[PDB]
């Protein structure tokens, strides 16, 4: 295997690949990046056995085939810290790999390319483009919603729903809910998959912030998504992922709108005098005003009055004040509605001005 | 406390 | 004791009067702040007992006088998270403090103002006057030599010296060594004091990067540095540093000159393949060239080659890389200096342009 290629050519590709690996976890092979040079083009593969990254390059140079692995970290360094416009030529020598550079050697180890873990080939089932900033979107909205360890790992996700002209995104950790959905313009079949944490997050982390579109496949047990020269695949999570049709509030009757940014920096003031454990803090609805107050173990005590839109009965209810900082920034609109209902309900929120995307938040009793 | 939405 | 006040004219003394504050006090009223109000002034003053930061505010509103402690974060994230322009009321009631701006309200539990520590009274036996750019050119100079959580407690501070007209500071983990001095244009008596970590990273972090002179006072036990409206006072650390003057190399008749960012690009590749350990990596010095090895156990190698002035005496030497990289990166310089002797001698590095610093590094038993 052979290869000459310019520094700024190698560096997105290997920082994008080396995304996957957790540093030194598993098998030494997984701290290890695959390269393999077939036909003019120079692929290389990073992985966890969970998922996979997959960079091609253009090899516009003089090369020759094969394939090998080499530690991520060092071999992403050494061409980091190379100078720029660093011509990188590399070749395979029995059991390490050199690199030279003007007068720069390195001599790296290496593991068997045979030995590389690989998903095993699928089929997608499902497949549909879409525009980066829509899946950005998507994950961003309801990411931060996600359990982290709980032992129902289905939940340590998020869901991808195809339906109608529509991808929807849900994510919950039993105590609070999102869901959002954008329109894709392709007739879809319904289908549902759950998407590892660690997925979610390298997906986001791929997208450029572009122009070119992502081409998403999905199949029964896995996930793929290309992006330009990459090409994303995961493995889905199993289990029923609860249904957010049956969580969305039934009886919202009570309707409060405010400014998003008054009202999350009242937030943010009084959860600096909320209990450290709990985060509790109390709203206090009247007409036309909202009431929040914290108190902690100390006796210390946070009050923030604002004005809002509200002609409802007067009601008392109480939320992790961090459950209700997370939804409104996310939400980042100017103006949001709180739909309640009692005291012990759950609670919606979401844009004033937009139903794509909703929150919904359980209350905490005291 | 804390409720569940399920 | 009450006063009113913008929230844009507490926010920078609240900050560094925060300082000494780490999160986890190691007694209760040392995550408060003292508040003060006497003779048209507001001093904050925070402290951890080995140091402590006071900040004096203007009132040019109304006000009464007293004191009292309250939480230095929770006040301090009280008044940021106000809106800009706020204005801040405060007064003391009792067992609390309330603060009001607008519809926001804060009540905060209190610690007495006669349990706040405040370092029982000195003399100060030294005193000048100097640049805050100077001082900043100290610390930055040496600060990365100092050891970190050594027994020989003497070794994890700064020793700041003055002889003739001359302010010095030596910083030295027993392996690596830093030294630098500036005329300061005053005849000084000859004497020297241990500044504590903790109380270097203070000094420089109340450097605001302007015109105001910089007034310290040494005493037996304390230093205590005056810039603008600020005052800071540390207890020195009761030790016999060593003497940089013996640390010295003898004479390093060999000179290697180089460029200090191609040298520092140069060891900062080899460093990638140096043991993760011992950071070992190996020069040879040979006429106008230079090459860096390394290796670790995995069996992979590293080499460097550049073009540098040299006319001695050919020689291989070992050093841990780390240790130059600290020094090449405080060099801010175009050209480095080295100055060796033999392979089992350290090795002294200067800029090529300047021996206002100069650096010694221990080299590794081949």
């Amino acid at each position: 295997m052979k290869f000459t290629v310019e520094r700024e050519h190698l560096l997105k590709p290997l920082q994008q690949v080396s995304g996957p690996l957790g540093g030194r976890p598993t098998l030494p092979i997984l701290g290890n990046l695959l390269l393999q040079v077939a036909d003019g083009t120079l692929s290389l593969t990073g992985t966890d056995l969970e998922m996979e990254m997959v960079a091609r390059v253009a090899l516009v140079q003089p090369h020759e085939p094969g394939a090998t692995t080499v530690p991520a970290r060092k071999f992403f360094d050494i061409c980091r810290g190379l100078p720029e416009g660093a011509e990188i030529a590399v070749q395979l020598e029995g059991e390490r790999m050199l690199v030279r550079s003007g007068r720069s050697r390195f001599s790296l180890s290496t593991l068997p390319a045979a030995d590389f873990p690989n998903l095993d080939d699928w089929q997608s089932e499902v497949e549909f483009t879409l525009p980066q900033a829509t899946m950005k979107r998507l994950i961003e909205a309801t990411q931060f919603s996600m359990a982290h360890q709980d032992v129902r790992y289905y939940l340590n996700g998020m869901l991808f729903e195809t339906e109608g002209e529509e991808l929807r995104t849900v994510a919950t950790d039993g105590h609070r809910l999102a869901v959002c959905s954008m329109p894709i313009g392709q007739s879809l079949p319904s289908h549902s998959v759950i998407v590892p944490r660690k997925g979610v997050i390298e997906l986001m982390r791929m997208l450029d912030g572009g122009d070119n579109p992502l081409r998403v496949q999905i199949g029964s047990n896995n996930i793929r998504a290309h992006v330009g020269d990459f090409i994303f695949t995961s493995k889905l999570v199993d289990g029923r992922f609860p249904d957010y049709r049956r969580v969305l509030p039934k009886n919202p009757d009570k309707h409060l709108e405010a400014g998003c940014d008054l009202l999350k920096q009242a937030f943010a003031r009084a959860a600096i005098l909320s209990n450290e454990k709990f985060r509790g803090v109390r709203l206090y609805v009247s007409e036309n005003q909202l009431k929040i107050t914290a108190n902690n173990p100390e006796q210390e005590e946070a009050e923030e009055i604002l004005d809002v839109t509200y002609s409802g009965a007067e009601m008392e209810i109480g939320f992790n004040v961090s459950y209700v900082l997370d939804v409104l920034n996310a939400l980042k609109c100017e103006n949001v509605r709180m739909m309640l209902t009692d005291s012990v309900s759950s609670v919606q929120i979401e844009d004033a001005a937009s139903q794509s995307a909703a929150y919904v938040v359980m209350p905490m009793r005291l | 406390g804390q409720l569940g939405l399920f």
